[PDB]
RNA sequence: UUUCUCUUCAGAUCGCAUAAAUCUUUCGCCUUUUACUAAAGAUUUCCGUGGAGAGGAA
RNA sequence: CUCCGAACGGUAAGAGCCUAGCAUGUAGA
């Protein structure tokens, strides 16, 4: 009856490997370095914890943000960190420099996240009041900022591909305009909910998407709800697809509905376990990302830790 | 200062009430839940087992999370004030009483 | 991804023009 | 140190009050109207 | 946190 | 053969010496600030300089 | 034993009378 019901993708099950409990507070951003040698693990204690990617050992700390930094990324062509938050301090932490020289500027209010382009010499920062600053690399200024948000921008993204926009304000108003034009050629006045899960699915185009209620698929060209997923009522706080087309969306309420690649509905329907220090109903999946080798999933819950959900050997996963 | 942190916490509480299980748009509640959360935080400041009853599960969870965030910010401000306590660095007159009360 | 390169070149030219105008 | 600023504010308020008192019943306001 | 703080203050 | 135009690449003590500013740390001060003192790191600005098209006088 | 510093934190506020170095270059009928 349901889509992909008589075609169960015989993928392996997840398996927790270890939890690196070294942060002090709810983890804000978690990302693995491109070289498979660093693991940028942010925390609300005003200290970016850049640990090891696969080992998870304490590599080094990095302060500079006065408050919780809800934005952290690492560039490819620009070997330097990229932080962003309410502190308005971008930690340009190079692997050899180990300092803060970015000096993110342009947002006249708080910041909830940012994203640097992989190829184009541009970026994006989710300002608080109404701004969407396209922080140009080696410019520290939003010369061409696609400002189409009336509240705190949920997320931001831009690259050499041609969806041309990824963003959305907190006042139920998004700007799916052309990044080259700058003007609001296409106002994405939809998704009034807290849309904070837009992970790349299979192909660059006609991929999957998410939402905090009834998550479904999307499309890079013009958008389309093709892969009709199940009723993902869980508030998907983020999503980082696997290396082999699979998709996983971390939930803000702890119930991370794990959907298959093309199935859409929750295949595992996993949840966030109650940590020993955490309360009964207080936790929530803040980040979830597969490693560079896609061997262990780095899932950072609200217990100030990062779990390594490795894969197990089993084909007994056939369900109608 | 800490006023900006308190304002950010209040805005986060409003955003959670709007998005974190708002019970659908059916003429929802108002800042009275914020008053309940503030009263619950004041009660916890007494180190008592009191809480914020009279609300659903995720509302209480978000209230506890925001209270923990505000308490962490307060403890951090207190640690920063105690750091500039031995030397002091010519502390003002009003900050001394606040740091003393926090400690 | 030739169109990607074209879009990137257009973005670079626009950024350079904006820098020359402001700076 | 702030007592100097407080005294300056008090003196400015008193000067404004005195100016208003001298101008309201001024020769151009009161005595000028006394002839009308 | 609280232990070292109350010990050195 | 000699010069002036200019988009362009510099890790050569780019300049057999030597200016400032901004930011982040550490001292001396400190009545508030701007002017400050003497050490480290980084980013820029100015006097400039090197090597390669095209276009203009003897 | 020759190394030498400057500004702000500064001059109460007031009603009657009086004097002046400066500035446009045009549209149009």
């Amino acid at each position: 009856k349901a889509p992909t019901m008589p075609k169960p993708q015989w993928h392996p099950p997840w398996k927790l490997y270890r939890v690196i409990s070294g942060h002090l507070g709810w983890v804000r951003c978690i990302a693995v370095e491109p070289g498979n040698q660093w693991f940028v693990t942010g925390s609300a204690d005003r200290t970016i914890k850049i640990w090891d990617l696969a080992s998870g050992k304490l590599k080094l700390s990095l302060t500079g943000h006065i408050s919780t930094v809800r934005g952290v990324i690492v560039s490819t062509r620009s070997p330097y960190l990229f932080s962003c938050g309410e502190d308005k301090q971008v930690k340009c932490w190079d692997l050899e420099y180990n300092k803060v020289i970015r000096h993110y500027h342009g947002h006249l209010s708080a910041v909830y996240g940012l994203d640097l382009h992989p190829t184009i010499d541009v970026l994006v920062t989710c300002s608080r009041d109404s701004t969407a600053r396209i922080w140009d690399v080696r410019t520290k200024a939003s010369v061409h900022t696609l400002s189409g948000h009336t509240n705190a921008v949920a997320t931001v993204r831009c690259q050499a591909a041609e969806p041309q926009i990824i963003t959305g304000s907190h006042d139920t108003t998004i700007r799916l305009w052309d990044l080259v034009a700058g003007k609001t050629r296409v106002t994405l006045t939809n998704h009034k909910k807290s849309v904070r899960a837009v992970v790349l699915h299979p192909r660059h185009y006609t991929f999957a998407s998410g939402s905090p209620d009834n998550i479904k698929q999307w499309k890079f060209p013009d958008g389309s709800f093709i892969q009709n997923l199940s009723g993902h009522n869980a508030i998907i706080n983020t999503l980082t697809v696997n290396s082999d087309g699979v998709l996983v969306s971390g939930a803000d309420n702890g119930t991370m509905h794990l959907w298959d690649w093309r199935t859409g509905y929750n295949f595992q329907r996993v949840h966030a376990a109650v940590q020993p220090g955490s309360l009964d109903s207080e936790s929530g999946i803040f980040a979830c990302a597969f490693d560079q080798s896609e061997s262990r999933l780095l899932t950072a819950e609200a217990d100030k830790t990062i779990k390594v959900y490795r894969e197990d050997d089993t084909a007994t996963e056939e369900t109608h | 200062v800490e006023s900006h942190f308190d304002l950010e916490l209040r805005a986060a509480v409003m955003h959670d009430i709007l998005d974190m299980m708002p019970e659908g748009i059916k003429q929802n509640k108002a800042r009275t839940i914020l008053q309940h959360l503030s009263e619950a935080w004041r009660c916890w400041k007494a180190n008592i087992p009191w809480k914020v009853p009279g609300l659903p599960t995720p509302i209480e969870n978000m209230i506890l999370r925001y209270v923990k965030a505000k308490a962490d910010w307060w403890t951090n401000t207190a640690h920063y004030n105690r750091e500039r306590i031995r030397r002091g660095a010519t502390v003002d007159k009003t900050v001394c009483k606040k740091n003393l009360g926090r400690l | 991804e030739e169109a990607i390169k074209e879009i990137t070149e257009k973005t670079r030219v626009a950024l350079e023009k904006s820098v020359s105008q402001k700076v | 140190e702030a007592r100097k600023r407080e005294l300056k504010k008090n003196k400015k308020q008193r000067m404004m009050v005195r100016a208003a008192v001298l101008k309201m019943k001024d020769p151009k306001q009161i005595i000028r109207d006394m002839e009308k | 946190e609280f232990h070292k703080k109350f010990m050195e203050k």
